[PDB]
Parts: C-alpha cells; structure tokens; sequence
RNA sequence: AUCGAAUCGCCACCUACAAGACUGGAGCUUGCUCCCUCGAAGGCGCCAAGUAUAUUCAUGAUCACAAGACA
RNA sequence: UUACGUCCCUCUCCAAACGAGAGAACAUGCAUGGGCUGGCAUGAGCGGCAUGCUUCUCCGGUGGGGCUCCGUCCCGAGGCGCUGAACCUUGAGGCCUGAAAUUCAUGCUCAGGGACACU
RNA sequence: GUGGGAUUGUGAAGGGAUCUCGCAGGUAUCGUGAGGGAAGUAUGGGGUAGUACGAGAGGAACUCCCAUGCCGUGCCUCUAGUUUCUGGGGUUUGUCGAACGGCAAGUGCCCCGAAGCCAUCGCACGGUGGUUCUCGGCUGAACGCCUCUAAGCCAGAAGCCAAUCCCAAGACCAGAUGCCCACU
RNA sequence: CGACGUCGCUUUUUGAUCCUUCGAUGUCGGCUCUUCCUAACCUAGCGCCGCAGAAGACGCUAAGGGUUGGAUUGUUCACCCACUGACAGGGAACGUGAGCUGGGUUUAGACCGUCGUGAGACAGGUUGGUUUUACCCUACUUAGCUGGAAAUUGCGAGAAAAAGAUUAUCCGUGCAAAGCGGACGUCGGGUCGUUGGGCCUGGCGAGCGGUGGGUAGUACAUGGUACGCUCAUCACC
RNA sequence: UUAAUGAGAUUCCCUCUGUCCCGAGUUACUAUCUAGCGAAACGACAGUCAAGGGAACGGACUUGAAGGGCUAAGCGGGGA
RNA sequence: GAUGUGGCCUGGAGGUUAGGACGAAGCUUAUGGCGUGAGCCUAAGAUGGACCGGCCUCUAGUGCAGAUCUUGGUUGGCGUAGCAAAGAUCUAACGGAGAUAUACUCAACAUGCAACGUUGGAUACUGGAGCGGGGAAGGAUUUCGUGCCAACGGCACUCGUA
RNA sequence: AAGUUUGAAAAGCACUUUGGAAAGAGAGUGAAAUAGAACCUGAAGUCGUGACAAAGACAAUGGAAGUACCUCCAUUUCAAC
C-alpha cells in the first residue's frame, strides 16, 4: 500500500557512490567552454586552505534592504604560492574523446616536481628525468621537440599546460608533503597557435594567482571534503532517529525495503563512509587577493580601517600557522579542512547576475584571536589594555640593571 | 632499506664514499650560491635592497639559508655504553582523555617507551622513586610532568651473541619545571 | 629459444566520391533521334620476364597435412 | 636475472574499525624549554605603620569581637599588599626558528634495519 | 636453447631418460571517458497599477528587482550546544597529626572553560543547450475552390536527451610521460 | 450534463470459488523508509466556455517535483480546528513485526447484561495479560588484494597509428603536390655478403650537449634554479 | 450512598522536562585489532535479475539482461 | 499390480570336487576382461597372516539412500559467536627450562615475544547486615607438610580445594 | 560403555645425541615395529602433503559424440608376415 505521508527523500542520488575520493587534491573535471576571441589565458590555480575570518563591507544592491547599508560576511582565506609551468600536453579529439598527442617537458625541472615520482627520495638515485635532460638540447633532442609543438599546432584542439606547487615557497611546518602537487591546467582564448605560443613562453617560468583571476570576479572550487570515517544513516543521509521504545537501536531505518523486489535498492539509505568526497562547488566571489606578508606587510589593512595588520590572526591560524605567500579571501566557505591543497577553476556557470558583478569594497578585515573569544585586533591593542605586567617588569628590570 | 643503500651489500668502505659524495655535491652548491649572493646583494643599490631581507643571512634569530640544521649538527661521535640523562617528560600531553582507571599503568608504559626511544634499549627498568611519584597521587592523579634521570649500562648474559644494554629510571624531585632543559649529567 | 605447428591472393592501376525517379554527351519532339569511349569486366597473378630456338626434374616407386610457403 | 625501485619496521596526521590513504625518510624530524595566543580570576608564604608595598624623596597599610599583663602583647572568619598573580596552553596531535618587532633557544640521531625486486 | 625443480610406495652412492616451470617486464606520475548515477523545486513582496476590462461593484499579468519555503552539497569566522584539556577556580563529607600537596565519593558537586565536533539554533553555494508532446501556424495538394498535412517547413511543455555535477578502463585506453631492465 | 437504453474498462470494495500452504508463509493500525502507477490536487505548457475583468468550469500533453500541523477514536475510515501553491487517488504478500510498537483483535484471571436447570455461551460491554534467534548465502552499503583480449591457453598476428629500395635507405617544409631548405669529418683495422656494401672497433680533430672548477651581471617570490665567459670530465662517437 | 485507604481503570489543570519540533556533544563497557581459548543453531544441492508459463508468487525451466576472482566491517530486502 | 527366470548375491547344512606359508579371509584400485543387468572373474598391492573356492541339493535373523529411523564416528559453520556485573593494578629483587635464545652483515632499537610464584615497596578495594571470626544442615579428608605439572582449575600458572 | 586380539617368545627398544620434560634423531630386539603396550587386520567419511590437470564469471553433478594429453591395463603383429 501507499506510503501515508510524503515528504522528499533524504540525500542527493547523484553524488554517488558514497565513497573515498580516488585523489586528495582538487581536480577540475571539466574547464570553461574555450571561446577564441579571448587572449590566451590559464584556468586554474592551487591553493591551500589557511583557515576562516569575517568581514565587514557595504552592500551596492538597490532594491535590497541592506542597499548602501553595512554586513559582516565569512571570508575562508587560502594560501596562494606562486605555480610554476613545466610543461605543455595538446589533446586531439576523436570519436572516443580526446587523446593526448604528446608532452613536452621544460628543459630545467625544479627539486621538488621530481619528488613527485619518489616514494622516498631521499634515500633514492634521484635520476627522475636525468635522460630526458640529455637527449633535449641535442640534435635529435631539438628536433623530436619541435615535431612535438608542430604535431600540437596541426592536430591540437585543447591545449594545456602542466603545473606544480612549491612548497619550499609555502614554508608551511603543519603540511608535511614535500613533493609538489602536480595538476593541467587548459589554456583558454586565442587560436591553437596562439595557445601554444603562450605555453612555451610560460615554460620554468612562475605564475602568480593574480594573474589568472581578480579581485571582484567569482570562481569554481574543487576540493575533496573533510573524512569521517563510518558514520549511521541518520547523519549519513539524515533520516530521522527512532523512538526512544525501539529495541535494538533508534538511529536506524526502519524499513529498508518492500517484500518485492526481494532486494534492497540503491536508493535505500545504508551505514557507509562519510565525507572526503571531492566536490566542485560554484560562484565563490573572491572578496581580496593579497600581497606576500614579505612584500606588503598591511594586509589586512583597509582605506576605512587604517590600522597596521596582516591577514595572520593574532596567534596564527588554529592548526595551520601564518599566511606567508600570496592570498586568496574567497567568500563563504569552500569544502575540505586546512592545510589541503584546492583548485581554483574559471567559472562556467553565467555571470550576469547583480550578485556576481557586484564590485566588492572591504572596509574591515577581523583579525582577532580565533582561539577563545579574540577580543583585539592586534598585539598593541593588547598592550594598551593590559600595560606593563610582573614578566614584563622582570625582563625590564634585569634589562636595566644588570646588563646597564 | 632500499638495495642500492644497504649496509651489509654495499660495505662499509662504499657506503662511507657515497655519503661523502652527496655532502661534498651539496656543500659546493651551498658556497656558490653564498658567493652569487653576496656578490649580487653589495651590486644592488640600497633603495633595492631594502625588499632583500633576510635573503644572505644578513637578518638576525635566523636559520642558515643554504643548509639544513641537521647537516650544520656537529656530529661527535658514539656515545659511551654507561651515559646518563636527565629530562623532562610532559606525562600530560601523553594522557589527554585517558581512562582514568588506567592513567598511572599506562604512565609506565610510556615512560618506558620514551627512554627506550632515546637510548634504544629495550630492558627499561623502573626504581621505586619513580613508580612511588607515579602513583603518589592515585591511579588518575598523574602530575603532568616528571623529571627523570636515565642511566644505561652494559651487561650481557654469558653466551649471548649480542651485548645487552639496559636502563635505570629514576625520579629527580624538582619544586619546578619552567626551565628545565634536557641535560647530560655525569 | 623452446617452436614442430592450423591459415594457402598479390598490388605503389581496387584501396576517392555520389546517385539508382535515371550519372557518357547532345537535340527537341520529353521519349524518341543523334554523336561517342556504343553504357554488362580494378589491374595483375596460375611455371620461358613471355608465346618461341628452349631447358634439371624420376627410385618421394599409385591417395595420404603442399615432404613447401617472403609472390 | 642485474639495476631502478616497492613494501614491512620507524616517525607524522589533511586519512582511518582493520586494511587502505596522505606524508616524512638526519628532516626545527622529534624532545624539553622560552616567547605568543588564550583559559581561570589573584597561588604558596610572609607582613602592617618598616624591617613591607608602591613611586621618584613622596605615597599605602584592616577586622565584628575576645584574652593576658592607660598602654602593651596575643586568639579571631573575613580583608589588604607583594599579585591580572599562580596554574594550564597540543595532546586524536594551537602559533613563533623566513615581513618587521625580547619574540625564538638548546638537546637527540653518528653506515637506518628487514624483505622482495631476482627460476 | 638456457635456468630452476621433480619422478611411484621395500636400502646406499653414482649415471641416463622423461616430465613441469621461468626466460621481460617492473615501478611512479599526468590524463582520456564508454557506461552508470544524476537535482534543484516552489511561494511571496516591489513595480507594472487601482492600469487593462467593466455601467458600477470590482480588478489582472509578463520583462526586471528584492526576499522566502522545501530540498541538496558543504563549512566552523560569528552565535548557540557539548568538556575526561577532570584546564582554572570554588565547595560538602571522609582521610594522610596540621599547613602545603592532595586523595576517596566508579568524573563528589557547582561556576567558568580552549581545541575538536556540531545546529536551517549559525554561515556559504546550488548553471546550459537541444529533441520532441499537446497545440498554434506557413506553404500546399488530393478535390480547378478549400484545407496546419499528405510530401515539405516554423514555433514550441516543470516531460525526454546531452552539457555542468559524481563514480569511473571487466570500456581491458596502440592515451601521454619519468626512471631502470630486457631486446637491439 | 445526459433520463430511457446500450457497450466497455479496472482489481484500491465486497461477494463467489477452494488451485497453493495446516511435520506453521507471524493477523489490524500506526511509526520509519524507498520505489512504482496515473483515472492530474498543486507546479509547466496548451485548447474551449452560458470567456468582459477577477474568480472559475470542461478538456489535452505531461508522474520531473510537491502534496502539511493538530483535537476525539486502537482504529482503517470519519469529523472538526488551522496553515498552504495544494493539502490527489492508489500499488508494492490488504509493502514494511529476526525493523519497532502492542492500543485493538483472539488463551488462561475477573466483573456486568442477556441466554442456559447446569457446566458454560455471546461478530455484546469491561479490566489485566512473556513480541525469541543472524556469525550462513544472496541483496545493499562502504572497505582491501588481484590477475586477465583465444577473457587464464595458440606460437590464433586486426592500432579511431604512420606512409615506402614492400614502410628498410636519413630531417624539416608543402596538399599522400609542385618544389624548396638542411645534414660533422678524416686516417686505419677486423669481420661477413655489387654499390662511394653491412656490421664491429681504434687514433686525430669539430659540433650539439650532460655534470663539476673558476669567474660577471641579470631574471624570477628573495636559499635556488637558469643564463654569459673559461677550464676539466663524460656522452652522441 | 459513602469519609479513609489503593503498585486498581479513566479525564483535566499547575509544575516539569530531549516525549516531540530536530537533533548535537561527551563517558564506561562492548563491537572493532591482537595473544591465549574456543562453541552452537543450522546445513537436500546451491545461491545475480526481468518477464513468461508452471501446483495460479522460481535459485534451477523458456527467452532475454547481467556476471573476472578472492576478501574485511556492517545490514536486515529475499532465502514464502 | 500379477507372474516367470539351468536369473544375481549373503550366513549356515547334506553331498561332490578343489585351493592355501611358493601366502587363506578381509581390504585397496585411471587392473582390465566378461555379462543388457543383478554381478562374476583375472591382474597388482612396494596389503594381510590362516583359512577357503566351484557345482548339486537343503535351510534361513538372506540384499538398504532416505522411516524428524538406531548406535558410533566425522563434518561445513569456524579459529567464527564469544570468554564485557562484582572498580586494579604498578615496581624492583629473588626463584624458575620458561632467556638478554641470531647464518652472514652487524654498537645497542629496528630479529625470543608474551606470560608465571614469593618477598619488600606503591596504589586501591571489602567498610563490622565484611571476599572478617565461629557453628547447624549438607558435604567427608577438601585440613597439614613435602614433592610434582600428563589431564583438570573454559586465559595462564613455577600456583591449587589437581 | 568396555574383546588387554602386541609378539611364537618380552626378546617390551640397552646405549649415543638434542630437549626442562614430553619427545625427536640414531642405534638395537624381532620373520615382521607400518606388531612399540589398550599395540592383529586397519575400511568408509574427513583432513595434510608432493606431483600433475587445468579452470573466468554459466552452482556443481549428468547425457551423447569427438578431440588433446596421459596410461604400473588388455590384446594383436613384427616378413613378401
Ligand atoms: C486467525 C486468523 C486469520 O489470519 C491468519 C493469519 C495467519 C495465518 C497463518 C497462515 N498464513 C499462511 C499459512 O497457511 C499459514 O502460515 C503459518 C505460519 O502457519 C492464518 C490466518
Ligand atoms: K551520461
Ligand atoms: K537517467
Ligand atoms: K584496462
Ligand atoms: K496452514
Ligand atoms: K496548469
Ligand atoms: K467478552
Ligand atoms: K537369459
Ligand atoms: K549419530
Ligand atoms: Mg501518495
Ligand atoms: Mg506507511
Ligand atoms: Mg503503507
Ligand atoms: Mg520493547
Ligand atoms: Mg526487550
Ligand atoms: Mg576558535
Ligand atoms: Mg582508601
Ligand atoms: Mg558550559
Ligand atoms: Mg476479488
Ligand atoms: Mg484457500
Ligand atoms: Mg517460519
Ligand atoms: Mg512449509
Ligand atoms: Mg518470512
Ligand atoms: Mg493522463
Ligand atoms: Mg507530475
Ligand atoms: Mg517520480
Ligand atoms: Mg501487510
Ligand atoms: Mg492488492
Ligand atoms: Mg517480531
Ligand atoms: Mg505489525
Ligand atoms: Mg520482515
Ligand atoms: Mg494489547
Ligand atoms: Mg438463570
Ligand atoms: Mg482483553
Ligand atoms: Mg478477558
Ligand atoms: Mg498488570
Ligand atoms: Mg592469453
Ligand atoms: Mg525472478
Ligand atoms: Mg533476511
Ligand atoms: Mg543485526
Ligand atoms: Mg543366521
Ligand atoms: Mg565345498
Ligand atoms: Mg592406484
Ligand atoms: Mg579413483
Ligand atoms: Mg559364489
Ligand atoms: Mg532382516
Ligand atoms: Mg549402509
Ligand atoms: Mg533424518
Ligand atoms: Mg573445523
Ligand atoms: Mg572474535
Ligand atoms: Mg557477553
Ligand atoms: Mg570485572
Ligand atoms: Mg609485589
Ligand atoms: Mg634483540
Ligand atoms: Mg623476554
Ligand atoms: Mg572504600
Ligand atoms: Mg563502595
Ligand atoms: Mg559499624
Ligand atoms: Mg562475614
Ligand atoms: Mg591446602
Ligand atoms: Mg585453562
Ligand atoms: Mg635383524
Ligand atoms: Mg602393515
Ligand atoms: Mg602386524
Ligand atoms: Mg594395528
Ligand atoms: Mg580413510
Ligand atoms: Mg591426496
Ligand atoms: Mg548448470
Ligand atoms: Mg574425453
Ligand atoms: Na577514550
Ligand atoms: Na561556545
Ligand atoms: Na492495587
Ligand atoms: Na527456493
Ligand atoms: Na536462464
Ligand atoms: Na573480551
């Protein structure tokens, strides 16, 4: 018989199967549908989750009843080294999809792209691209070469461009890895041979996050989400909890099924694993793209706020530490916990809306504690409430007497 | 470890030679780029330098930039077989959320395994000093910290292949702990 | 390098395309007449490198997977 | 069937029932300490018109009651001072040794071991 | 051929034969995407406008703009919840002679409490093109006229298919690459 | 919309039957959870009206999405209060008890009415009344290892590849063109089989390179790579 | 009829609350991994589905659609 | 369902005719041959160790796949479910075969683990309606010392109400 | 419930070696220890091991015809036979 009441079913069905992401980085599936009257250009960028904080900003919207009016947004910053190019990949299209038609690889590779290949490098030979080294720049080496790049300008309809990150940049001591995390990124606008030549002039070369997006525009997010292990239906999938009389548990479903068919469906809510699931999630407004502490110190320092403060919260980020690169204050939040490594892509959904092309204006950047109820911007404002204290007395005085 | 690594393939007359070619290797990259840079820190004009901080060691409470710490260790030498250490042992941060039926047996065990770790020795034996001060507040008042003092000797049983080395612990009563450095006492 | 094998048509002339209510080309009378390459052959390959002056074939003894095969 | 190498042991935690994963491979790697950030709310001890506290000589110093021999010593919850002090702060696993500013020190490692790769 | 093993059960050490097996792949990246899943869906307000329509009474809608319900995927800056950091304080009975330090009451109890986890109790995000239905039409015969149709066309539904999104080569990828080795 | 008649469809009602099960297929309702149907309540389009507007009636395509909170009752139904765009109807062993619950039904105790001489009876009322087992196989959910195209073998040879002394006998460029532009030499030896023969190898050079020594400026996010000059070494050789 | 009494049946009100809206966090012992020890129930043979007929509800039969092998933790749709 | 069969097989009896220590019965089989079959016979045993075959007749407790059949043994499940109330043990020394147990390499860790009894310390529990000290019923040597560890004390024991 | 049914005779395994022991490895007795003490024979079922056959997922088993490989099996033939 039919079900008494209705109400929707628990779970989406199309992020299926439940189950661990096959990589742990942030992988673009698809890019930007490639449009040739636009100049070459990259669509990805790496990025490590730093931690979150809030903002302050007016509101442009007319109509709205925050219009020209004050609201405080959760801002997620992510920690933006500069990428460097390695390499350029052409794809052919086939009646079974793309293909790719070769690789060609930069004459000079960086340490810690070739830790890549290494379960333990440092115990290793370390002779990761140490042939190919000596067969380029040779006769036969410039040749293969160029018969490469003109099989990529003949036959080519994608071309892309093979990145990795530096952590020897990032400088991060919560991390760990050392071997760089290598992704493609597609090279959009322009004809083949324009793609090409902006490949090629991008090779060893660094490329900064500013250069591939902007302040105000939106952007995609791939990343793979927090894990937690086996969990239950009821925070599984959220099906309601059993109750308190059952025998034998409450927080399972009651019925997993009808008589027939003598099976249980795929659409039945079942104890599996939870989270770490990689997840492309839309229209992130980028809200700040930040200088390097060692080259502009004010980050978080506004035309409204004019105080003298990065965008390291006092006390550091909470299991991360300090931002010590480039930036990127992204709206909102995206998936995944801190220290992982994400994917910026392009958008590919439309941006026409007043929301997304709103010009955004900061006027207040929190920087205060995130351990236990931060209740000052910065150090000195610390200093002022509390002045001198007895360790403070101490080192002064021993400063005073015994050294002078 | 891997084949082309191993102690007893490679002999101890090889592997020495390898190792002094992958220091010899990296300590003559560390000296050019120390050159190239002190040579293109004094050519840039001071208005350019002032973004150049820190990049030829020129800053202060700074590490080496061109080695790691480790290669700059001074590496004297073996230890002797009868060496004693005095240290401190944050038994708190060990015991975060134990059972608290347990908290002084497991105490034990991790003591016992944090001298084992330093001295590589596998016979850690406890002195009544250190277990009563374990216990001395119940089998869930734990301190938070303990300083001990770590004595190995040798002493192998006769006929025994391998040489046997084994520990003492005892407790160092101290009123506090802010301070406290590890130590290698006589 | 075991390894003895089953398979017995080659090509650098087919290895391009399209239409069967009309595709060799014209005329006016529109289904007949006229012109042409006459609208029913991919080219070779089958024992003298070419149609003749010729030349080793056995006893592998009357069938037997061709006892041999890079055309 | 030589080399590249992979795995186990060891260490770390973005992973995790166990497998598996992400990492490291003498590495501020680990350990202790210091500083920061934060939590609680002023430790023990001693003492009152100085022998103490605070400030560069000037400030500050109780208690309802009670006991001895006007004055003197004492008992007495609580209060005040030294004292935003003492303690805790990474651990299932906060920050700082790479912006500038006491803002970072010191120890430990001394040929890594084992198995496959390899009829 | 070469390398490594073995043979059927009453002995030993040697010779042959005959069988079986190995003889080229390993290891580490970046990608392809067949197939499968598949998701966003509704309401209100502003304005249109007291306008169209109507004798009057009454009284609408689309572009656009702003919110919201349900659902979905996350996240932890804020706020809230949670404490075996038994963190720091209090406080009751017992107890080590007292103080100190504590301890017992299976976390004694009370207040506050980081980190972590977590709530539409907080916060963020949730998209594009086609093929067609029904139907309305164009051209137009059959049937000199006529006719959306019968040959052709146009337009076109929250349906359906694909893009986006998730898993992904037992879909056996002669996809691309880094190192050895083998062959050469 | 449709009397008098008449032709159907359905198996969400009851009845009829007695084919299956009586060495046992767990009985009502609710809770939970998923899926399916369409005879369409709302949501998307579109016709027509006794269609001015507003509100509606009827009909077509369409099941993608949605379809509520409560009082009484064990209830299914029913009824009322209220919200809403709407509060549509159904199937899945009258879905769903090794998923729950156990209020009802239907043991033994007991009370009432009626009936019975009686023991007792009552699709009449009432109160109280044990809900067992998964560690097996599939299914499903996650989680590991792992060979295999003659789907383990055959040596059984098929490329969404190139384009030539039959892929050999060089590299670019071009259209499977016409053409055009490039290419390290020299002096010996050994060793096998029609032309400056194949292969192996040595000595002098040169060139393109890989590493290290010494040196100069510059680039890049600034410790760490690249680049000029010059030596040494190795490789093509 | 009835004061008092009642682990008796029923209705309403105050208080109170995780009964619920709507779930979240924590603890001990498990489950989970290991060392030692070590059963039972049950067991024709077995074990992927759709439809079809069939003793009218198939794991075997017909016609199609799937299906590489071996495994750990769960789970209650089927095994009438 | 009836009947027939110089139809097959088993334990015994009356006859007859044979075999066996140069190996009877029994048992084993990719041992083949014969028969449509029930079965018969040969071969081999690197099986066995003392009885037994054929034929005629007589005789009967005379042939098994199933009876939720009987008895004995075995078996997948399965190294699985579990061995989770009564808070708890730690440390050194002594004892013990119960260890510090090793081809090469190799300073120790990464290659002998885990477990016992006693004593001294530590910590905790019972908390006088007690895992205190004595009796009845019931039990009957469990008491005590020494020795001992095959079985038993569902883990263990060097300990024990063994 | 239970045949003590080893062997003709106990001749019931001295002695060496490893092990704490149980036992193992040797050596002996005996015609025979696979006759070693609940000891003649020693089945079935189940299990271990070595060798080989291969084999996807058609549950497995089965029938009929072939084939590949094996065969401690049987029979026949081996000179104008
Ligand atoms: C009273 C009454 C009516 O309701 C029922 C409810 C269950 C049953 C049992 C039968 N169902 C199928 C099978 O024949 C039987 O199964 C078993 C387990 O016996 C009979 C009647
Ligand atoms: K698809
Ligand atoms: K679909
Ligand atoms: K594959
Ligand atoms: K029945
Ligand atoms: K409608
Ligand atoms: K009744
Ligand atoms: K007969
Ligand atoms: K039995
Ligand atoms: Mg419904
Ligand atoms: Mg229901
Ligand atoms: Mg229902
Ligand atoms: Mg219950
Ligand atoms: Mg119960
Ligand atoms: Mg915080
Ligand atoms: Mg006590
Ligand atoms: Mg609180
Ligand atoms: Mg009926
Ligand atoms: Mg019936
Ligand atoms: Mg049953
Ligand atoms: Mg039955
Ligand atoms: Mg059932
Ligand atoms: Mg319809
Ligand atoms: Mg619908
Ligand atoms: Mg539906
Ligand atoms: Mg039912
Ligand atoms: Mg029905
Ligand atoms: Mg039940
Ligand atoms: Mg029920
Ligand atoms: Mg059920
Ligand atoms: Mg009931
Ligand atoms: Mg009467
Ligand atoms: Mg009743
Ligand atoms: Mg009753
Ligand atoms: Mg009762
Ligand atoms: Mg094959
Ligand atoms: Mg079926
Ligand atoms: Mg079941
Ligand atoms: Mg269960
Ligand atoms: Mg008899
Ligand atoms: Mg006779
Ligand atoms: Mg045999
Ligand atoms: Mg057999
Ligand atoms: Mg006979
Ligand atoms: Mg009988
Ligand atoms: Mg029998
Ligand atoms: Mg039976
Ligand atoms: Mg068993
Ligand atoms: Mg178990
Ligand atoms: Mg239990
Ligand atoms: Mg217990
Ligand atoms: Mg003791
Ligand atoms: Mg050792
Ligand atoms: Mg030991
Ligand atoms: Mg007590
Ligand atoms: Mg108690
Ligand atoms: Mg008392
Ligand atoms: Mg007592
Ligand atoms: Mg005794
Ligand atoms: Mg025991
Ligand atoms: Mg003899
Ligand atoms: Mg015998
Ligand atoms: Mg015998
Ligand atoms: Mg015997
Ligand atoms: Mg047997
Ligand atoms: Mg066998
Ligand atoms: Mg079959
Ligand atoms: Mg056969
Ligand atoms: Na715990
Ligand atoms: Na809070
Ligand atoms: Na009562
Ligand atoms: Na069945
Ligand atoms: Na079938
Ligand atoms: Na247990």
């Amino acid at each position: 018989s039919h079900c008494k009441f209705e109400h929707p079913r628990h779970g989406h069905l199309g992020f299926l199967p439940r189950k661990r992401s096959r990589q742990i980085r942030g992988r673009a599936r698809a890019f930007p549908k490639d449009d040739a009257t636009q100049k070459p250009h990259l669509t990805s960028f790496m990025v490590f989750k730093a931690g979150m904080t809030h903002i302050v900003r007016d509101v442009d919207r007319p109509g709205s009843k925050v219009n020209k009016k004050e609201v405080v947004e959760p801002v997620t910053i992510l920690e933006a080294p500069p990428m460097v190019i390695v390499g350029i990949v052409g794809y052919r299209q086939t009646p079974v999809g793309l293909k790719t038609i070769g690789t060609v690889w930069a004459h000079h590779t960086s340490v810690e792209f070739r830790r890549r290949y290494y379960k333990n490098w440092k115990q290793s030979a370390q002779l990761a691209f140490s042939r190919q080294k000596q067969f380029a720049n040779t006769k036969e080496g410039k040749v293969a070469e160029a018969r490469t790049l003109n099989a990529f300008a003949k036959k080519a309809s994608v071309i892309r461009v093979i990145a990795h990150t530096q952590l020897r940049k990032l400088r991060n001591h919560r991390v760990g890895v050392k071997k760089a995390h290598v992704q493609e990124i597609q090279v959009n606008g322009g004809s083949v041979a324009a793609k090409i030549a902006l490949a090629k002039s991008l090779l060893e070369k660094e490329v900064r996050v500013d250069s591939v997006f902007q302040q105000s525009e939106a952007c995609d997010v791939c990343s793979v989400t927090k894990g937690h292990g086996t969990e239950g239906v009821v925070k599984r999938w959220g099906v309601a909890c059993l109750p308190r009389k059952t025998h034998r548990g409450l927080r399972k479903v009651a019925c997993i099924g009808a008589w027939h068919p003598a099976r249980v469906m795929y659409t039945v809510a079942r104890a599996g694993q939870h989270g770490y699931h990689h997840r492309t999630q839309l229209n992130k407004k980028i809200y700040q793209i930040g200088r390097s502490v060692a080259v502009e110190p004010n980050q978080a320092t506004t035309t409204y706020d004019l105080t003298a403060k990065t965008i390291t919260p006092m006390g550091g980020f909470v299991g991360y530490g300090t931002v010590r690169n480039d930036y990127v204050m992204l709206k909102g939040s995206v998936s995944g916990p801190r220290r992982r490594v994400m994917t910026l892509r392009r958008p590919m959904a439309p941006q026409t809306s007043r929301q997304l092309k709103e010009k955004i204006v900061l006027k207040f950047i929190d920087t205060s504690s995130k351990i236990g109820h931060g209740r000052f911007q910065t150090k000195k404002e610390k200093n002022q409430w509390f002045g001198p204290l007895k360790k403070d007395r101490i080192r002064r005085e021993e400063r005073l007497r015994k050294e002078r | 470890t891997r084949a082309g690594m191993k102690g007893k393939v490679l002999g101890k007359e090889k592997k020495a030679a390898i190792i002094d070619a992958r220091k010899k290797a990296a300590e003559s990259r560390k000296n050019r780029d120390d050159k190239r840079w002190k040579r293109v820190l004094a050519n840039m004009d001071e208005e350019k330098r002032k973004k150049f901080h820190g990049v030829g060691n020129t800053a202060k409470n700074s590490r080496v930039r061109g080695a790691t710490r480790a290669s700059l260790l001074k590496r004297t030498g073996r230890k002797p077989d009868a060496v004693s250490m005095e240290a401190t042992i944050h038994l708190s941060k060990l015991l975060k959320k134990k059972t608290f039926s347990k908290r002084a047996p497991l105490a034990i065990k991790r003591i016992k395994a944090f001298v084992g770790r330093l001295m590589k020795t596998k016979d850690n034996r406890i002195d009544a000093s250190l277990n009563t001060y374990i216990w001395h507040k119940g089998v869930k008042g734990v301190p938070g910290r303990v300083r001990v003092l770590i004595q190995r000797k040798s002493e192998t049983t006769e006929g025994n292949k391998h040489k046997h080395f084994y520990t003492v612990i005892s407790n160092v009563p101290v009123a506090s702990f802010k301070g406290l450095t590890t130590k290698t006492v006589e």
